[PDB]
């Protein structure tokens, strides 16, 4: 109910959709004065300003990413790594993180909806979804996260599809 | 032409090699939205 | 009035637009584990599944065709042979069968609306509007049909007009 | 107000913006027989009437002009050489018009804002707005109008923004 309104309020100026040929197949993220982007979405960014700069690629960790310039970095999204077990706040409702492992029950995911950051009860984004693997009743996905140290694991299961 | 062959495929295979580590030591430090380098691997992969 | 309500219930799922930039102009139709689909009208299919395939094509007739898989065959049209004179249903409304011929009357016609099959008061799908032609007051239609034998007919009046 | 009103009225018939693959670029004009364009706007024009007309171009005046058909002949603006000083309209509310300088009050003004007429205190177009610079607390216009002789002028301030 009123979590994805928390979401619509957060994600509403910071979250920009990929545009192909007026489909929407991916959304970006402005954190940190980053702009992370997937491969395997490919359009135009409907930002006038984030849409005329070169992205750096990383085709291992399957991300793009660039330098927002410093007019824009305090409106950006938080970022952190300490974070528990239990439950957070997703675009669709819940998600579960169960053994270094982010779940999301069934019913939704389709193509379209990569790149959604994984928000919490304060408002930091802890994850960025990028893909899907439907284990039984209960979907897992294929994310990036951080650590401690301050490198970026990428977490993908058996035989995912890419969304 | 057989010993310059065999020194320029391996000085170009050890360079290549060389800029693989050197991507695969630096692409999990630069998608971090802190963006920093440790100390041991800044000066030893040129990273600055 | 309550004819268009009947052809949007009937047509809800099984009738998918063809998008090019973000205009439509044509239908495609899903009627006997096969995908109708003209020559004229070129764009991306809406649906998913139906994009991802490959359709045999025929200039003759101005049909491309391809397999739907087994589960969705359930969910397709019907379609019979068997047809007398009289009146049917189309989306705008009705539409008379006389000599062999299908007339509508004038005011509705277009650019966009081709691919949308012809309906009748069972629910069956006796034709599959392709062009139109002005003549006086009331237009025909240049449809394909078929017959007791099993030979796809394509009539094509006099100086048609492709929608 | 009031003034803003009758613009809409009279834009909506008349003034047709362009489309780029999202949103709007510039806004085309259709005065006395003579459809412009500004340069720096690229894009399509709505109506496929408008579209097919092949544009001659002036770079010394930034605007790509052409015939219009004439059957639109008269539907099209009304222009004038005549301008005393004082208030004139646009369509974000009015604009000042003080030693041949057309000046708006600040805080409006942007990407997207191109081509759009202003008009006056009968219906006729005066001038066509190209873009323009913020004047410390009031922003000035670079637009093109025309004079008693029938020579286009365009007027442009000190570092203007192709809007």
């Amino acid at each position: 109910g009123k979590r994805q309104r928390m979401v619509m309020k957060l994600e509403s100026d910071k979250t920009f959709p990929i545009m192909l040929e007026g489909k929407i197949n991916g959304y970006a993220c402005v954190v940190g004065g980053k702009l992370f982007r997937p491969m395997h979405v490919e359009g135009k960014i409907d930002n006038d300003v984030l849409a005329a700069l070169k992205t750096k690629k990383a085709s291992k960790y399957d991300l793009e990413y660039a330098d927002v310039p410093q007019n824009m970095r305090a409106d950006t999204f938080k970022y952190t790594h300490e974070k528990p077990q239990g439950y957070y706040s997703w675009h669709h409702g819940a998600v579960q993180y169960e053994n270094g492992r982010f779940t999301v029950p069934k019913g939704v995911g389709a193509k379209g909806d990569s790149g959604r950051p994984i928000l919490d009860n304060q408002g930091r984004v802890v994850a960025i979804v990028l893909g899907g693997v439907n284990e039984g009743s209960r979907t897992a996905l294929s994310v990036v996260m951080w650590n401690e140290k301050g490198v970026t694991v990428k977490y993908t299961p058996e035989n995912c599809e890419q969304w | 032409s057989i010993c310059a062959a065999i020194a320029t495929v391996s000085v170009a295979a050890s360079t290549w090699l060389f800029c693989r580590s050197r991507v695969a030591c630096l692409t999990p430090y630069r998608l971090t939205p802190n963006a920093r380098i440790p100390f041991c691997l800044a000066v030893l992969c040129c990273a600055r």
